[PDB]
């Protein structure tokens, strides 16, 4: 099993960072409409 | 116009950061006060309420 094992990594990571980012893009819109 | 002045302020402090792969929980303490998890109601850990 340890050739997949960076997948569960990546759903850890990629989208811990995801989060965080969309989070921003969204805010800057928001900041925008204001 | 102040409170235009205001948020173009946020506007640019909020555009102008690094990208995350170089940040660290204290950069998103200080940008972003909300990820601070108080002590003055949550001392041990994990501060965040374990039911949630």
């Amino acid at each position: 099993y340890g050739a997949s094992v960076g997948e569960f990594a990546d759903k850890l990571n990629e989208q811990k960072i995801a989060q965080l980012e969309e989070v921003k893009q969204a805010s800057i819109k928001q900041i925008q409409d204001a | 116009k102040t409170r235009i002045q205001e948020y173009e302020k946020e506007l640019e402090k909020m555009r102008n950061i690094i990208p995350f792969d170089q940040m660290t929980i204290e950069d998103l303490n200080e940008v972003f006060p909300e990820t601070k998890l108080d002590k003055k109601k949550y001392p041990y850990w994990p501060h965040r309420p374990i039911e949630t």
